[PDB]
């Protein structure tokens, strides 16, 4: 409602079913080391 | 006193870092931190 957003960015992704998970911050795995990469600090939401 | 686990996996920052995820580390570092902190407080005040 307030103080909500300054610098917003909307990321599309297509991926399998078992592997939203891997889609996190620090998590580790193939989808994280070679495909897309997530900041430890990631201050945002995951929808799936 | 730097041996003491003081609630963690171990008391070897190197092993912690290389064995878990940056979020689990970085608590397990913030434990350490704050054990060996304290310690020094205690000292110090000894001292004084």
């Amino acid at each position: 409602n307030d103080l909500c957003f300054t610098n917003v960015y909307a990321d599309s992704f297509v991926i399998k079913g078992n592997e939203v998970s891997q889609i996190a911050p620090g998590q580790t795995g193939n989808i994280a080391d070679y495909n897309y990469k997530l900041p430890d600090d990631f201050t945002g939401c995951v929808i799936a | 006193q730097l041996s003491s686990k003081f609630g963690a996996i171990s008391s070897v920052l190197n092993d912690i870092l290389s064995r878990l995820d940056p979020p689990e580390a970085e608590v397990q570092i913030d434990r350490l931190i704050t054990g060996r902190l304290q310690s020094l407080q205690t000292y110090v005040t000894q001292q004084l």
